[PDB]
């Protein structure tokens, strides 16, 4: 559900 | 500097990002958009080392797929230019960044489609389809679909196939609920309206069918392209801070009239 910024 | 002390220390250097969006929509009975707008916030939580310099970037279209904010205050914190880059020394921990509207390119996650049969004067044949409308990866949660009944309602049938659905007869309402569904699906409800007689004279005034759901993408558009981390003093560059958004969209007002 957080995901990282890319 | 009065929102953050100067002590601060973490080996970890890590934040996380909330986007939340409220989604709005007032529906014709003949697919029309009548209303519809998007309120959000992005709540920052910071864990970082520090005084530091962060700049929040996002796909706004003034600055792909790019979008269009009507207005938006923020947090003292941050640095009003009219280059538009959203810079500040944020608080510890958890604050509010920034609050916005949007009204335009809005992607409605849910189609309602109502369909209505009078037979005779004794019962209602109701069908309802809602159609989810995003990427087929993602799952919307704690879906409602609200159907109103009226006030001579002696009783209710329902099928459907995903779901539950109760008669909830206070209330006035048959409500459907569905824990999870993807993008790009259809699915149905039917109902039988067993109806008593009353006054021929005075005919119903239909409410909307309205939903509530979750889904994990703004509905404005809006994506988060970066947060850079500048600390002058101390020993850590913008790549050793771990970076995580999520995205959470909820209905608000969400009314499709039949």
């Amino acid at each position: 559900q957080y995901k990282s910024i890319l | 500097i009065g929102w953050r002390r100067e002590g601060i220390k973490y080996r970890r250097n890590e934040l996380f990002l909330d986007v939340l969006e409220s989604v709005n929509l007032l529906m014709s009975p003949q697919g029309q958009v009548l209303s519809a707008h998007v309120s959000g916030r992005v709540v920052m939580k910071s864990y970082l080392s520090g005084m530091p310099e962060c700049k929040f970037g996002m796909n706004d279209k003034i600055v792909k797929q790019s979008i269009a904010i009507d207005d938006c205050t923020f947090h003292q914190c941050v640095r009003l230019s009219k280059e538009r880059s959203i810079s500040f020394i944020p608080p510890d921990g958890e604050f509010e960044l920034m609050r916005y509207r949007t009204t335009k390119d809005i992607i409605l996650p849910f189609r309602v489609i109502p369909l209505v049969r009078e037979v005779g004067r004794t019962k209602l044949e109701v069908k309802v389809v809602i159609k989810s409308n995003f990427k087929p990866s993602l799952l919307a949660q704690k879906i409602e679909v609200r159907i109103p009944t009226p006030l001579n309602t002696s009783g209710v049938q329902v099928i459907c196939m995903k779901g539950k659905a109760k008669y909830k007869a206070s209330e006035n309402a048959i409500v459907w609920k569905i824990k999870r569904m993807a993008g790009m699906k259809e699915s149905q409800i039917s109902a039988e309206i067993e109806l008593l007689p009353t006054n021929d004279k005075k005919k119903w005034a239909r409410p909307p069918i309205s939903m509530n759901f979750e889904v994990p993408f703004a509905p404005s558009g809006l994506k988060v392209r970066y947060l850079k981390v500048f600390e002058p003093k101390l020993n850590y560059s913008d790549h050793d801070v771990i970076k995580w958004v999520r995205y959470i969209g909820r209905s608000g007002i969400y009314e499709t009239r039949c």
